[PDB]
DNA sequence: TATCCTAACCAAAAGATGATTTGATTGAAGGGCTTAAAATAGGTGTGACGCTCGCTTCGGCAG
DNA sequence: CTGCCGAAGCGAGCACTACTGTCACACCTATTTTAAGCCCTTCAATCAAATCATCTTTTGGTTAGGATA
C-alpha cells in the first residue's frame, strides 16, 4: 500500500472479440429469430444482452443494410438446429485452423 | 464534504487518497458530488496544477540514499521540481493538460527531469523501473504523455543549428533539455 | 646444430566488428464506458426514527 | 429486677440496556445522441540485443629475413 494510488476508468474490461463465423451466424439469427436481443441472448449463451446490442449498435453504423437483407432473408426457427450449427461451425473453424 | 472543504484552503488533496478508505467507487462517489454540488450550488476552486506538485514530488525516495536508490540513483529535490516546473508550464501552453488526468502529465515529467539530471546512470532506467525503487505506481498514460512530449522537445530542437547539428532523437534529446 | 629476434604469417588467444534472427517495443484497434438532457412506467428493499465541645454506647450498683 | 448515670468512643469548623414497526422513496426498468478520456487484450508491424561469420595484433614459432655463439 502506498499514497500513491492511481485511479482511472476501468469499465471498459478486456471483452473477447468477435468472431467472423459468430458474426455470421449473428446475421442468421436476426433473418431467423429477429432483433429480440434476450432471445439471441440464450441462444448465444457466450455473450450476454447487453452484447447482442452492442453488436447491434456496432453493426448498424455500416451493415445497415445487412441487418435488412437478412431481416428479409427468412427461415423456420429453432433452436436446437441454431445451437448445432453455432458449435459445429466454431468446431470446423478450429480444425481448419 | 472534506473534499469541498480542503478546496475552499486549496490543501492538496486527490480523489484516490480519500477513497481508499469509504469503500467508495468512482461512479457512486462521483455521481455523489455532483448532485451535492449542484444540490447546494456552492462555489469551489479547482485542483491547481502546481498545487499538488509541491507535496507530491516531496513524497519521492529519491533525496537521500538507500539499497534501493544507490546515490547514482540520488538526486537533489531542488533540481527535479524545477525542471518539472518548467515542463508543466510547458504542458498547459501546449494544450496538454486540458482534458486530461494532470498525474500522468507529472509522472511523465518527473520521471525525464530525473533522467536527464544523470542520463548517464539513468538513461537505462525505464517508468516501472524507476517507481518501484521509491515505491510509487505510475499510470498507463504516463506512456501517452511521455510520447507527447518527446514529439514536442523533438520539434523544439529543430530551431537552433547547435542542437540541430546533433541530429537528436528520442534516444539522445533526454540529456540535451538542459540546454533546450 | 639448438636458439632467439621477429618481416610475414599459420594457429590460437584475444580483441572486435557487420549482419541476422529472435526478444522486445509499438500503433491502433478490438472492445467498453462515463457527464449533459428527456422521461414515465412498475416494483421492493433499505433504513428514517489538629484538635475539642457535641453527641452515642453500654455495665454496676441503688431502691 | 429496673434503670440512673458513670466511662469509653467517634465526629468536624476554623486554622495570617432499545427496539421495531410503518412507510416512503431510493431504487430501478428502458433508451439515445455527442465527445474527450480511460480502459485491458489482441493483432500487425517494426525496433533492439546476443550470437554467428569474419578481420586483426600478440604470443609461439617457423621459414625464411636475420643474427650471435
Amino acid at each position: 500500500g502506498s499514497t500513491t494510488t492511481y485511479s482511472s476508468f476501468r469499465k471498459n474490461y478486456y471483452s473477447k472479440p468477435w468472431s467472423n463465423k459468430e458474426t455470421d451466424m449473428f446475421f442468421l439469427a436476426i433473418s431467423m429469430v429477429g432483433t429480440d436481443f434476450s432471445m439471441i441472448g440464450q441462444l448465444f449463451p457466450h455473450r450476454a444482452r447487453i452484447e447482442i446490442k452492442n453488436k447491434f449498435k456496432r453493426e448498424e453504423k455500416t451493415n445497415g443494410w445487412r441487418i435488412d437483407k437478412a431481416f428479409q432473408e427468412k427461415r423456420p426457427f429453432d433452436f436446437d438446429f441454431f445451437a448445432h450449427l453455432l458449435q459445429k461451425v466454431l468446431a470446423e473453424e478450429e480444425k481448419r485452423k | 464534504c472534506v473534499l469541498i472543504t480542503c478546496r475552499q484552503h486549496n490543501w492538496p488533496l486527490t480523489m484516490g487518497a480519500i477513497c481508499t478508505l469509504l469503500y467508495a467507487d468512482l461512479d457512486v462517489f462521483s455521481s455523489t458530488y455532483m448532485q451535492i454540488v449542484k444540490l447546494l450550488g456552492l462555489d469551489v476552486p479547482s485542483l491547481c496544477l502546481a498545487e499538488l506538485v509541491k507535496t507530491y514530488c516531496s513524497s519521492f525516495k529519491l533525496f537521500q540514499a538507500s539499497p534501493s536508490v544507490p546515490a547514482k540513483y540520488v538526486e537533489d529535490k531542488e533540481k527535479m521540481l524545477s525542471r518539472t516546473m518548467q515542463l508543466v508550464e510547458l504542458a498547459n501552453e501546449t494544450w496538454l493538460v486540458t482534458g486530461r488526468h494532470p498525474l500522468p502529465v507529472i509522472t511523465a515529467a518527473t520521471f525525464l527531469a530525473w533522467q536527464s539530471l544523470q542520463p548517464a546512470d539513468r538513461l537505462s532506467c525505464s517508468l516501472a523501473r524507476f517507481c518501484k525503487l521509491a515505491n510509487v505506481d505510475l499510470p498507463y498514460p504516463a506512456s501517452s504523455r511521455l510520447q507527447e512530449l518527446l514529439a514536442v522537445l523533438l520539434r523544439m530542437a529543430e530551431q537552433l543549428a547547435w542542437l540541430r547539428v546533433l541530429r537528436l532523437d528520442k534516444r539522445s534529446v533526454v540529456k540535451h533539455i538542459g540546454d533546450l
